[PDB]
């Protein structure tokens, strides 16, 4: 599952249909708790999609957008946390990119 | 900048995580969820990841969880409002050892029954520590009138089950393998695991009992070991036995207290009165506390003498061993076992205990439960695998420091076995430059 | 070879499923509680055809999952209901015997008592009429109490609620369907070979009764005996008629109610003075068409036990009147009939009149950490219901030169919401799947 | 609905948009109704997944980079999409369905690395 | 958000495309008709993905497709219902029939896969 | 040769029925710490209240049937009724009482308006003794308490506070909220100046009758609404150009006394007064008001006669939650007179003061089964209001007649939110067009 997280960041992106079909295949009063969990588990299931669907990667785990060269002595949990405060401007980049693309329909 | 979905990846978080079980008892009809007959833990090679035991939230929510389930239990139980009545007591003397004088006495009252226009006259036996005397000899309960005290519901069991606590999707849980983790700072050899470990909800205060043991000498655990403000929680490598009897053969009447409701009294007891106990091997303690005394001066110079003494003060929640055997309350003196000095250069202990029937349950004030009594014997033995300590204000104007028994907040016996977990939240979307 | 993994979404496959299934009905009763979703005008039928699939009533979900839930609905009307726990007094009680036939000399008591006031300061004397069935003795000498005084509080059902069952339409959500058996005669499990696809059932009336099954469906064409392991005396037999037997029940008596307050918002409604002479409640059954009926139950009932024999009923075995007697719920009154007078007979291979008991204090799920206060009801009953199905029951045993003795079982409630939903099944529908093809490439 | 349950593969592949379009949609009732919609949502959703992580997304059928294993089965075509229905089908390779799923992921996997 | 009424327009269909940014913009005793809000807006988006889905238009916001126009359903040729008529006014003029329209094009899709698969 | 073709994004709507969720700003929660307001309607909202112009649109509105007055109403009751369910029920008092007269430095307008009641409170009992109004006190000198004999009277926890702040009513994605700009715009019928948010300006949930205080005000003219202006069964919502102050006061200076009658479980009596004993009242200035209700007959001539004589009357009879201003201010519960305001005919020194009783023992929202004790509040109470908007009704058999007789009037409740809802309409958006017509593939 998340066993290729030690190791380096080009090697991990073979592991990603295993960590996607985990994250959504998994007396009653105070159970109400639970039925809240369930259905705020289905909207983030569905806030990926969504961004994935305004972004233009619907449907794909690598996704080729339109906005050094290390990804072997770095890996996930440390490189992503490096860019922690450029990821939001990148988010947006990436709305505005579909944006412009979608003239062409 | 690519986008990418299913990269290994988290953040710390605060989430809630439900109970699960192995397949009448309090979590037992709460963690409804199975577990896995073959739990699976994957590891993570060349993952380093950052703990802090003291700011575990999976520790605020167990000690959450308990107490709400244990308030929960008691509320379709009968309300001893209807009994705070002066009561009339006579000291028992019947065949009583000269360490049970005084502990027990036989009040008659006026007490409810089947119907409300009928009244009846009962005796029962008290402990001393349930009952003050109000100045023949009247008493009242303790906090008779100012308290809300609740019978606890003889059908239902209190007794520890190993309980596991799972990830909801969407979120994981890490280990920390490391046999010599100090409970903050960088963890090697991290595993990711779907549920904990069985937990038993095991409490006491001096005495940390059941539970794992460390592998690799005595871990010494503390958020600031200068600091006397901080409890010092001590992990064993072998347990201590402990053998603790409730000796007196006791029985019990079930009377009514109203029309669908039964109180429980204690009644004559059956055999000779004895004082409550239990028995520590004298050797295997020593033997104990030499170890503990080794890592201590880790700390604390190779040249500095340990010193072990009995609670500084307190009331009976944080200066005895309290406990619960059967649904017995227990509170043991252990300065039968804190009396020592370590100098750098067939037997046993026997600690006499007390028996208290109304508890101020976590602490509570106005909010107490009553514990019906057990007919017959009681016994249980269990496993010390930890202790709690803490250390005198002595300053730096010593060559001896001194330990005393801490406890008092449940949240640090939870502590004890919630220090290799972290939960953290799997965020699988994210972005890298590639070449297209 | 050359043959190709392809995908296939909405495939229709299915498997065996344990689901919620959620109630819909037609146009204050507690078999409606916020069951705001119509049927459809026309719960069509999907016909499959040649398809057989195996059903079985026994360990079937959906007759505990209607167990459950009629049980949790009960306890949600009662809760908001006035306590009748002050109540819990001694009675002073005396026979009433004003206009009184022979047959009731000592059915009915006359009870004053001290009863709370809006006030905590105040008391009031009352008084009130009891069924013997209800009150017992303390120790000896009028002083009583109600049955429940020493066993639970006893809640009193709320007034405006009628409890007249409803059919009730269980519905399968989403991916599941529930499939139903349209075979004659399908005897309880095994393949069945005429099947369709509804997405809800029915309607089920949850009538409550014991021994005698009322208002269900009938059987088509013939008597059909059903009954796990029926060469036992461990499990019960299901016999499902296929004609109705009428029978005629009644409490003759002008009852009146005494509207009590008892608190600060807060009304017990006794039994009154009752208006005209005092009468026994009864049932009638016709002999005209329980012997024909009760010989059509024998001549399919004498497959299992040798064509060769004698079949002979008998009355029920010792017990509470939950199990001993017949239970009806006719206008909210709780009738408890004597069915010793049809039970008995003897089958050689060649006006029914039951009297009737009435009780207040009522523990129907075979519970005791309950009890509902039945209130009484100003006016005379009569009501005529439909006999679809009995609950039979026979004796151990065994060199007894094959002789079989039949006699009035049940009480298990499980057991006569299994009279409907035996026909039906849930499954899970699982629609996607693969298959080889010449499909070569993505 | 399920009418062409009893037809044959081949003839019950002309239903499935019929049954596509059930498979979402078509106080103790109250919670009970809300529970039976979130465990409509929640089962839905898993196939869509499973169909997207496959790479046939929005498609009722898809073909795959996957040949048959001659070991799944030993039927011909002419006795595979005719003379017997899905319900059979379903049995006969059940205790293969999860290892053609997890040879879907993969070869998916593999031509969506191999376009960059 | 609803910017126009200027007639069947249809070149600024974009902005409508923020209620499919529903989710990103994202004691209990009432808070269940708050719980059942938020399964119903996670219930409408789903129908409608699946919808687009079934008929073949998934991932655009303009489909052209198979199915003719009938002049059973209108007959008011083109520029009454492009230059002159607004999207209130259509959706009026076609409110009946929309389960005829939706059926065929469910046809239609079936027909293009089994003539590719 | 025509075809069909999808469209996704089309910008249609209709009328719709849903749950809207409540929200407040991101002050409201940090300020008001344990007001139930902002403790439950706890999302964040108006970073900015943007609206979205309607170029061309006429949309139909209808104050009387909108939807979300009836589930505004519905939430504040339910709110109400939840924060009641963990206090302390005051049954222990249900016993006779015996009073006497508080004669001690008393006004002459007070005498016999409180009495001091002491009773034995629950083996053991206790002579207590607390004053009382004598709007809670009934005779039976042994008196009982009101709402006695037929339902609990609850008290009110003191942790609470139900001071109104702001609330906005929010879409539900997949909906939305028009508003109706047009100025003068009665409630009813086409708008055409419309405009979409995502939610309301934020309505002060303020509980009155007769006067409507602290609402919006009309922008150029006093409008008059009803559902049907020539019925007489039907309330007038009068919305006014401007406000009027109101100073109300509840001059004695009192104290309060702690009584504990179980574990826990404490009852809050009035203890005494310190002080002159004075009667409660509300002030407004007299030119003012004679200006704002001038005004309103100018604007109320338009439907009856500009020949027609408007005359003002008080109340009919009935109780004081109808026949007077019920109010709370300082979270003490007021009923005013008003007889003052609404007493003059129309024909085509400087302020007003109102005497006003106060009442703890409070049934509200018109039930009778549930009954509220609110707890004494110490010291002096002073608030400022203003009058926003009236509640007036008419008095039928005006055929044989040249005169019309208004009068305040109405306790619905509905009608204090209708009075601020008008505006707003909620509509489903739906997004799917099919057939437009143009193209083949
Ligand atoms: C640390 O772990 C040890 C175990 O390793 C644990 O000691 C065990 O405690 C349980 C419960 O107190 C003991 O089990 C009881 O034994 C008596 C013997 O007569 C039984 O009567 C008890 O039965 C109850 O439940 C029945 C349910 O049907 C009732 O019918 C019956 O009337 C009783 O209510 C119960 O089985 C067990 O024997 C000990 N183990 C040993 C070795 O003695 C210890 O308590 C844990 N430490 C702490 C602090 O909890
Ligand atoms: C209409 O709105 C006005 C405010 O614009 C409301 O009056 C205000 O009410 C609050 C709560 O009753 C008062 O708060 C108090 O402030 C004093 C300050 O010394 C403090 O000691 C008290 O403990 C309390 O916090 C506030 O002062 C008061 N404003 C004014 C000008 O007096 C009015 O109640 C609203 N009308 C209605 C009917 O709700
Ligand atoms: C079986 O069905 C009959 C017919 O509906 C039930 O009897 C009727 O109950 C209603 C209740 O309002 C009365 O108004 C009718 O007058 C009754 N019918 C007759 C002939 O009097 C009958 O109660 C049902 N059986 C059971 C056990 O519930
Ligand atoms: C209300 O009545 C009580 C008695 O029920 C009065 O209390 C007494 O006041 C005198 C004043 O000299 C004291 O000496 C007594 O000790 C008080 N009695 C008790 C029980 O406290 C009280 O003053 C009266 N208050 C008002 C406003 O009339
Ligand atoms: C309402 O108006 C009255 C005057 O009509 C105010 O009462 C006066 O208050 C001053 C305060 O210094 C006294 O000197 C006067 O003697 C009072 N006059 C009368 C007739 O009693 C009253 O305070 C105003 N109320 C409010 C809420 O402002
Ligand atoms: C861990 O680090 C060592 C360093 O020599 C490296 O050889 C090994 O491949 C790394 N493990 C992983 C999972 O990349
Ligand atoms: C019970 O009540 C009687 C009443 O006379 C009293 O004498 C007796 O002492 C009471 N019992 C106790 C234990 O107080
Ligand atoms: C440890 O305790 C000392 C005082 O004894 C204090 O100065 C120091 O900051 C503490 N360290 C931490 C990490 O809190
Ligand atoms: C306690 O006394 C009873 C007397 O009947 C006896 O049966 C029981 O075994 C005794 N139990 C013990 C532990 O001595
Ligand atoms: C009076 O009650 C007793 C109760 O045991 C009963 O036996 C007796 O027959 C009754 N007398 C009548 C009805 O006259
Ligand atoms: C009919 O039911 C009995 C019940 O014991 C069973 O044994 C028998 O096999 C069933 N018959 C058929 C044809 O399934
Ligand atoms: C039963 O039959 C008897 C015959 O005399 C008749 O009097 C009675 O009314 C009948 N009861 C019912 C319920 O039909
Ligand atoms: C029940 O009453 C009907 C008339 O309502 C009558 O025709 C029928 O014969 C009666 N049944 C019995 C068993 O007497
Ligand atoms: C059932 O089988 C017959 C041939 O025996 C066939 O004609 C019919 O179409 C089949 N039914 C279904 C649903 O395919
Ligand atoms: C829909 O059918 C009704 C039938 O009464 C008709 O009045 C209405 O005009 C029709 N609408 C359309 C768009 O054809
Ligand atoms: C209080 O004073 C009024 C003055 O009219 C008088 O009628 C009433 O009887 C007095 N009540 C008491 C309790 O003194
Ligand atoms: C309290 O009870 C006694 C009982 O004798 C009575 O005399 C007294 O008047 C009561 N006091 C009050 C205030 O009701
Ligand atoms: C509304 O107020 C303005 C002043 O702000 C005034 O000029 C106008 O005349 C007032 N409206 C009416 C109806 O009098
Ligand atoms: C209300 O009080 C203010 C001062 O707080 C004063 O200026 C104003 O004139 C008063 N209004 C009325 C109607 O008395
Ligand atoms: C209304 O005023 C008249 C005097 O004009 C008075 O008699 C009547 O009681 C008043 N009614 C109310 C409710 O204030």
């Amino acid at each position: 599952f998340l066993g290729a997280a030690g190791s380096t960041m080009g090697a991990a992106s073979m592991t990603l249909t295993v960590q996607a079909r985990n994250l959504l295949s998994g007396l009653t009063v105070w159970g109400i708790k639970q039925l809240q969990a369930r259905v705020l588990a289905v909207e983030r299931y569905l806030r990926d999609q969504q961004l994935l669907g305004i972004w233009g990667c619907s449907g794909k785990l690598i996704c080729c957008t339109n906005v050094s060269e290390i990804w072997d002595n770095m890996t996930w949990l440390q490189w992503d946390k490096e860019i922690s405060n450029y990821t939001q401007i990148i988010y947006g980049l990436l709305e505005e990119s579909q944006n412009q693309q979608e003239k062409n329909e | 900048v690519t986008v990418y979905y299913g990269v290994p990846v988290w953040k710390d978080a605060e989430t809630t995580l439900f109970c699960a079980s192995d397949a009448h008892n309090v979590w037992a009809t709460h963690c409804c969820v199975p577990t896995d007959p073959n739990p699976q833990e994957i590891h993570l090679e060349n993952v380093t990841e950052e703990f802090n035991m003291w700011k575990n939230n999976m520790v605020e929510q167990m000690h959450t969880d308990i107490i709400s389930l244990w308030d929960q239990s008691l509320k379709p139980c009968v309300k001893l409002t209807p009994l705070c009545v002066t009561l009339q007591c006579t000291n028992v003397t019947n065949n009583i050892t000269d360490d049970m004088r005084g502990e027990l006495k036989n009040c008659s009252f006026n007490m409810t029954t089947e119907l409300r226009d009928k009244k009846q006259k009962v005796y029962s036996l008290f402990y001393r520590l349930d009952v003050v005397q109000i100045n023949n000899k009247e008493y009242r309960l303790i906090n008779c009138n100012t308290s809300a005290i609740t019978q606890a519901c003889p059908k239902v069991s209190f007794e520890p089950i190993p309980i596991h606590y799972c990830a909801p999707a969407g979120f994981a849980i890490l280990k920390c393998k490391d046999k010599k983790f100090n409970g903050t700072g960088p963890c090697t050899n991290v595993s990711t695991v779907q549920c904990t470990h069985g937990i038993k909800p095991v409490v006491s205060t001096q005495l940390l009992l059941n539970g794992s043991l460390a592998e690799e000498e005595v871990i010494i655990r503390s958020e600031n070991i200068t600091n006397n403000a901080k409890n010092i929680l001590v992990q064993l490598n072998e347990s201590v036995q402990i053998n603790c009897t409730r000796p007196n053969n006791n029985t019990r009447k079930s009377i009514r207290i109203g029309p669908g409701q039964w109180f429980y009294a204690t009644g004559d007891i059956i055999g000779d009165i004895r004082q409550a106990h239990c028995n520590v091997s004298k050797a295997t303690w020593n033997e104990t506390l030499g170890k503990v005394v080794k890592q201590l001066r880790k700390h604390f110079g190779n040249n500095t003498i340990i010193r072990f003494a009995n609670s500084s003060g307190g009331d009976l929640e944080v200066t005895t061993h309290s406990f619960n055997c059967g649904g017995e309350f227990f509170y043991c003196n252990t300065s039968g076992l804190f009396n020592s000095t370590w100098i750098s250069n067939n037997d046993s202990i026997t600690l006499p205990c007390r028996i208290k029937q109304i508890i101020n349950m976590w602490q509570r004030i106005g909010q107490a439960m009553y514990a019906p009594p057990i007919q017959g014997v009681i016994r249980c033995v269990s496993n010390i695998t930890g202790l709690i300590l803490t250390r005198d204000g002595g300053s730096t104007n010593s060559t001896t420091e001194t330990f005393r028994p801490g406890g008092g907040d449940m949240r640090d016996n939870w502590r004890s076995e919630l220090y290799k977990y972290k939960v953290v939240k799997i965020e699988p979307l994210g972005v890298a430059p590639t070449r297209c």
